């Protein structure tokens, strides 16, 4: 009734005003459940219209926050789900909402066991005394590191970001395990190069041409990586395949307020200064190296055929 | 218990009255969007579950635009109940009526309908709560400013005030304004009654923001000789204490004037208000629809943009929007439904919906209200206001300072 | 050379704090890091090498021993017993090139928020009701912190400019009373510099409450001195 | 040193801001003359940060020391000069780290000293220094950057998009005599934690009427293909061809390539080192760890860093910088390329 | 790669203050390699030797690179024994930086203009037996002891006077060899 009505804009509310869950994981199992809500306590009769208010509700939670991609994942595997059951069935309009509700749970379960998935997978990739390097805060870097140190050992360089100074706490929570870590500026980051061995960071989201979208400054880490001809290889879950390719996109960066870099208190020379925060930032895909998954790494070039199965061609616009 | 707030539509003072014969201060756009608009979305994020309004004058058009807003929706965590009395002339009269009608059961928030702010409120509100049960009911106020430079645009002099605090606890133990004084005095008490920190602070900006407690209105009927919150806090302080808190990530201002309009519409414009954005279209409307570009650029649905037209640095388009050829908007914001002309320079200046600008037309710091019509060759000096339906014709140079209106008093015609 | 060591003490000075002369105790702080010569200023009770001179008030000595400093001088009391380091007081003089370099210690005055420059000074006696502050300097200044229990320990680093002007003008007597509030109203280039230790002794003995509270305070310091 | 060093720079010193070496010092200082005890607390208290600043203020010392100087007895000035000027250098290095132009003027007095004839009387040995000493800071330092300045007039046009990193009074002086003579721009300001020290340069360009932007390092790929030239700064200048300075140089540099935009640096001639370096580990200074500490949201996350064994903070200064990623080099004597500064220097 | 006694001095002399590894890669028509390798092993160096056609599969974990050269060109160019080429090649595309130590004395003011004798011939013996059968009138056996590095894969020359840049050799040359002198 109007319960489910409410969760709604709730949720559409804490995504627009603010930011939501801290883990990508949480935000994804919250949207697969209230996805899972709508079906359940809502009135169709057939898979036509569902798919109408399925699209419907996922273009309303783009439009709250475009600089995500992680409702709109939910809202198109929700929708191949559905295509999928009505073409086994029809190819009907009696147990469709039992198998909805089965490859729901099925796809909560594969979600929770994507994080052991790509943790198991560490020590292959990882050698003793080696250099590996980290920009910011992710919760997928860290249970790597965590895991290919329980039997190894090496060294680890974290840089944090100058906005949000996220590294710290990555810092501190592996130091707190024993890797030996170090703390340094972005500034210092070609000088740290040509003594690390290799390069291991997250992502937001990933394109469709191979390309990715990660915090600030990992543009210029890529960019020293080539230049030092290092590995660069990039774990991050299969929720973050977005089949959208790199447009224009004016408003791909996400930009706040501009107290983070400069301080209110600055006089009356902020009247006529330009300052712009941005977030988010392009990373090419040539200075990508590979692409480590819950289901075993990949080059770059396959980021089309992983997202071909994910997503239906029709449902790429939503 | 729920948490609840008190907003005084009507502005007591007067002054913003070239214009305000015709529409409240409340309903003035800052960009395109109502000032109670945003005091409500404030209100709505900070956490406030129920909202009380107070309208005096012009009070119809308050209600029915209130009615129209998305706060009214039957799907909202915010109610708005509206209050309409034609005897309110200052707030301690909205005051002694609240204490009057017992609307209020804990403490509360007393805002005004024309502030803009970003701040939540999660830790002042629980240290003056924490204050409040310790030393059992001695705080009543708990004042909230926004740590700045006196150098700033946005501190205007007729807003500026020095206070003295405690260093140790957060408590104001002086307040005045600073307006035409050039030596301020601190009374004595404060130095030979006791110690620990008896700093005197003066990078404090105004944001008029007050979380006020359920004996502060029977204080105001108390004493029948209370009109605004200053003359309460400097007759507090006479004898009940007053605390203070400071934030230094938020933003937070009150347009009162002219000047602090234009520096408030410019900190939004350069996102400064974050997430309170153009972009983000908070008021959930179809209208208002635009997309964010680079150099803080803002363009809705059918610009029209036409070819040679540069924009320097950030400008607001709304929806309809005309543009001629080879023209330069640099700083300005533009109403929708506009028809600009060709040739055109706009620097620091606001138009309003219904604007018509001839070709040729130079305007700087200038404001337009409603339905304004500019001929050509027509040169605008800065801080000339505009009010809605002025036929202004050509060949004509209006000096700095110049106002015209419909109104015969009001300056010219 | 940097320093002149004004000792100026003008039998009070020979009296018996912790069964030593009162004049010991600056004598002592002074001879432990260089400060080989001492300029002494007294009557006559005189008994490391020390210079003393039978001569008033503070200024007035200062001028009559005007031709013999050739260099800053450092300015001294008779009654001081303190144990805190020279070199924190000498710093703020040295790196920041100040006029007058003070020293307090907690039991009006102003500083920044940092908490070493001085900004304003005022004693009860000279204002009558209200406590004025010029707006220049709340412009420049925002914050001011004002500290009202705090001792004076007649410590004062002048500069030889400072001298030079105290030469030509008598009507200053008192160095305390007249000299240090002068300078801070006039930089309002001229800069003034102050130090709290929080943490020390920093007793001058001039009544019988203070007397015995120094009697009392000796022991525990003459431990370590000697 | 104060704290605990990472393997790779455990060859540099570490030292601390708040430890100062004055406590255990004679307040009338006699062994060290007292103007270099206190050009040691400046420069530990970081007073004088300029690259040109701390040379001057060296010279002016040595100046006052020299006015100030007597002659031993039976002992040349030019003997014995040296080997106490010597105490005074060294502790000058205990408290800061020196840079290129403080080697490069401490060899110029040594030269000049030892070069001083042994029947010249004292008083004349003295003028003559401080003589010398004035005429080399002028033609060092104020002929050279009007020279500078010229050369660089010649390559700023109207409508140009110029993009600075850090604090130089050498950019900032050209960029306001090019403003002054007539060109119309707009300037990109750059700045990089903990220092912040492109907040006076942009200070100053706000104040000269030179429209500004602000802007941190990690964010400069986005506003790169918006910029028009890049000029930066030089500390010193290496026999190999490389550039040494602020160490969010060579990253800016790199990425000013990828996204082909030319990168001008402008130097002096007594810059010039006797020096050839590859990386930026072999030679660098360490400062003070606790500076990289920040107040985000309501606490630090680094505030017991010193309580984890598996924890280092790292602060490099400087960095070295290839001629492969350096377009034009601007003298004092003229517009040069990369590779060929060592012809000229020397 | 090679036998460099300018190269096996510059290695043997910082051995004593430092421990470091060596790899040595040998050479395929005469294994000169393999006694600079045992030479380098008696001094307490902690040495390696490996074939030749193992230089790229290495080149990842190698953080400096020292060889030795025969003579130098006019343009900063190079000539050292064969497959020093590929050596520059993997060091250019790995980005670690090629240093080549080499006395004054080897200077040669002479550009690469097609002479066609840069790398000289022997004998294919040291490549194919002579017992290999009557194959050996049909096939052709080249066995060059030479090649040509080009400046571009050069990073610092060791000179009594400093490092110096592959850029600055003709300054050297302008001041050692009057220009007339060059044809000889």
């Amino acid at each position: 009734g109007s319960e489910l009505s409410e969760r709604i804009e709730s949720f559409v509310e804490t995504l627009k005003r603010g930011g939501g869950p801290r883990s990508s994981e949480e935000m994804a199992r919250e949207t697969l459940g209230l996805l899972r809500q709508i079906i359940t306590d809502h009135r169709w009769s057939n898979a036509g219209e569902l798919m109408e208010l399925i699209r419907r509700e996922g273009r309303r939670m783009t439009a709250a926050q475009p600089s995500e991609t992680t409702v709109g994942n939910m809202v198109r595997r929700v929708l191949k789900i559905i295509r999928e059951e009505y073409g086994r069935l029809h190819g009907h309009y009696a147990q469709l909402q039992s198998n909805i509700i089965e490859a729901i749970n099925e796809l909560l379960v594969e979600l929770e066991g994507t994080m052991e998935n790509i943790a198991a997978q560490a020590l292959e990739h990882i050698h003793s005394n080696e250099v590996i390097m980290t920009i910011g805060f992710s919760r997928t870097v860290e249970a790597f590191l965590k895991e290919a140190a329980r039997k190894r050992k090496f060294h680890v360089i974290v840089a944090e970001c100058a906005p949000f100074c996220q590294g710290h706490e990555m810092a501190v929570n592996l130091s707190k395990a024993g890797i030996e870590t170090t703390v340094m500026t972005d500034a210092a980051i070609f000088a740290v190069m040509s003594r690390v061995n290799k390069v291991i960071i997250g992502t937001k989201t990933i394109l469709a041409n191979g390309a990715l979208r990660a915090v600030t400054g990992t543009h210029t880490l890529a960019l020293a990586a080539k230049h030092h001809s290092t590995p660069l290889i990039v774990c991050a879950p299969m929720f973050k395949l977005s089949p959208q390719f790199p447009n224009e996109e004016d408003s791909f960066h996400k930009f706040v307020a501009p107290e983070e870099v400069l301080p209110f208190t600055e006089g009356d020379i902020l009247e006529k200064v330009s300052v712009h925060c941005p977030v988010f930032d392009y990373v090419p895909p040539e200075l990508i190296t590979l692409f480590i998954s819950n289901i075993g790494g990949n080059a770059p070039s396959y980021i089309y055929r992983l997202m071909s199965e994910l997503y239906h061609p029709d449902d790429h616009v939503l | 218990p729920p948490l609840q707030a008190v907003l005084v539509a009507d502005s007591f003072d007067r002054r913003f009255f070239p214009i305000s014969k015709d529409q409240p201060r409340v309903l003035l756009p800052l960009a395109n969007v109502a000032l109670i608009d945003y005091t409500l979305e404030f209100l709505t994020a900070t956490g406030v579950q129920e909202t009380f309004v107070f309208c005096c004058w012009k009070a119809a058009q308050i209600k029915e635009h209130l009615l129209k807003s998305k706060w009214c929706r039957p799907t909202s965590l915010n109610v708005v109940r509206i209050i309409t009395s034609e005897l309110y002339r200052s707030l301690g009269d909205v005051l002694r009526d609240v204490d009057a009608k017992a609307l209020v059961r804990s403490d509360f928030l007393l805002v005004y309908g024309d502030v803009i702010s970003n701040i939540n409120i999660t830790r002042a509100l629980e240290e003056h709560r924490l204050r409040r049960k310790l030393e059992k009911n001695v705080s009543v106020m708990t004042m909230i400013f926004k740590e700045s430079s006196p150098s700033h645009p946005t501190r205007c002099h007729e807003d500026n005030v020095v206070v003295a605090v405690d260093s140790t606890t957060n408590r104001v133990l002086h307040f005045q304004k600073t307006q035409g004084l050039r030596r301020f005095a601190f009374p004595l008490s404060l130095f030979q009654g006791s110690s620990d920190g008896v700093e005197v602070r003066y990078d404090l900006l105004d944001c008029h923001i007050s979380i006020c407690s359920p004996q502060v209105a029977q204080l105001f009927t108390d004493n029948f000789d209370y009109q605004t919150r200053d003359d309460f806090v400097r007759g507090l302080l006479v004898n009940n204490q007053i605390h203070m808190h400071v934030t230094a990530k938020e933003y937070g201002a009150r347009v009162s004037n002219l000047h602090m309009y234009s520096a408030v519409c410019a900190d939004v414009i350069r996102r400064w208000v974050y997430p309170l954005t153009p972009e983000a279209n908070f008021t959930d409307s179809t209208t208002q629809s635009c997309t964010h570009s680079r150099h803080n650029i803002y363009r809705g649905p059918e610009v029209s943009l036409g070819h040679g037209s540069i924009l320097e640095e950030n400008v607001l388009l709304g929806s309809g929007t005309v543009i001629g050829s080879n023209c330069f908007i640099t700083n300005s914001v533009i109403g929708p439904g506009c028809h600009i002309g060709d040739n055109v320079v706009l620097d620091q200046t606001y138009l309003w919906q219904g604007v018509r600008v001839a070709a040729g037309a130079q305007i700087h710091q200038s404001l337009l209200c409603d339905n304004a019509e500019v001929k050509e060759r027509v040169t605008l000096k800065p801080r000339s206001v505009l009010t809605s339906q002025v036929v202004v014709g050509p060949n004509i140079t209006l000096p700095e300072g110049s106002v015209i209106s419909l109104h015969p008093p009001d300056a010219e015609e | 050379m940097e320093f002149q060591a004004v000792v100026m003490a003008v039998p009070k000075p020979l009296l018996p704090v912790g069964n030593k002369p009162l004049i010991w105790y600056p004598l002592n702080l002074l001879e432990r890091v260089g400060f080989e010569e001492v300029i002494v200023v007294t009557t006559r009770d005189v008994q490391p090498d020390i210079v003393c001179i039978p001569d008033m008030g503070t200024a007035d000595s200062l001028r009559y021993i005007y031709p013999k400093l050739k260099t800053d001088v450092l300015v001294l009391s008779c009654d001081l017993i303190t144990d805190v380091a020279l070199h924190e007081v000498v710093d703020l003089f040295r790196a920041y090139d100040a006029s007058l370099a003070m020293l307090m210690r907690k039991g009006f005055i102003g500083v920044d928020s940092t908490g070493k420059r001085l900004l304003f000074m005022a004693n009860e006696a000279d204002l009558d009701e209200e406590l004025v502050i010029k707006g220049s300097i709340l412009q420049k200044h925002p914050r001011i912190r004002f500290h009202t229990g705090l001792v004076d320990a007649h410590l004062y680093c002048l500069k030889k400019y400072i001298v030079d002007f105290l030469m030509e003008n008598g009507s200053i007597t008192s160095i305390r009373s007249e000299l240090i509030p002068y300078l801070v109203r006039k930089q309002f280039q001229v800069r003034c510099y102050v130090h709290i230790m929080k943490e020390g002794l920093c007793s001058r003995v001039s009544t019988l409450g203070l007397y015995m509270e120094a009697n009392r305070q000796v022991p525990k310091l003459l431990s370590a001195l000697c | 040193d104060y704290g605990s060093k990472v393997s790779l720079f455990s060859h540099l010193p570490q030292y601390s801001r708040q430890n100062s070496l004055t406590q255990f010092m004679s307040i009338p200082s006699s062994v060290i003359h007292p103007a270099m005890v206190r050009l040691g607390l400046q420069y530990s208290q970081g007073l004088v940060s300029g690259s040109n600043a701390r040379c001057i203020a060296l010279l002016r010392a040595l100046q006052q020391v020299i006015q100030d100087y007597t002659t031993p007895p039976n002992e040349e000035l030019s003997r014995d000069l040296v080997n106490k000027l010597k105490p005074y250098m060294s502790f000058l290095t205990q408290c800061r780290p020196l840079s290129a132009s403080m080697h490069n003027a401490i060899k110029f007095l040594n030269k000049e000293i030892t070069s001083v004839g042994s029947s010249k009387r004292e008083e004349e040995a003295k003028s003559e220094l401080r003589a010398a000493i004035d005429r080399y800071v002028q033609e060092k330092i104020v002929l050279a950057a009007q020279a500078i300045s010229r050369f660089a007039y010649q390559k700023i046009s109207n409508g140009d998009v110029i993009l600075v990193y850090g604090c130089s009074s050498l950019v900032s002086r050209i960029l306001q005599e090019a403003w002054t003579e007539g060109r119309r721009f707009r300037v990109v300001v750059v700045d990089s934690r903990p220092w912040l020290e492109g907040r006076h340069t942009l200070r100053s360009l706000v104040h000269a009427g030179v429209p500004a932007s602000y802007l941190l390092i990690p964010a400069a790929s986005y506003v790169l293909p918006e910029v028009s030239k890049v000029l930066l700064g030089a500390h010193a200048l290496l026999a190999n061809g490389s550039v040494m300075s602020r160490v969010g140089t060579a990253q800016l540099a790199l990425v000013a390539r990828a996204h082909n935009v030319p990168v001008l640096v402008c130097c002096e001639t007594y810059k010039f080192c006797e020096r050839v370096q590859t990386d930026a580990f072999v030679s660098n200074e360490l400062d003070d760890p606790d500076d990289l500490q920040c107040k985000r949201g309501e606490h630090v996350a680094l505030a017991n860093w010193q309580n984890h064994a598996s924890l280092r903070l790292l602060n490099l200064v400087y960095d070295v910088t290839p001629p492969e990623l350096v377009d034009l080099v601007i003298t004092e004597l003229g517009m040069i390329p990369c590779s060929s500064v060592p012809v000229v220097a020397r």
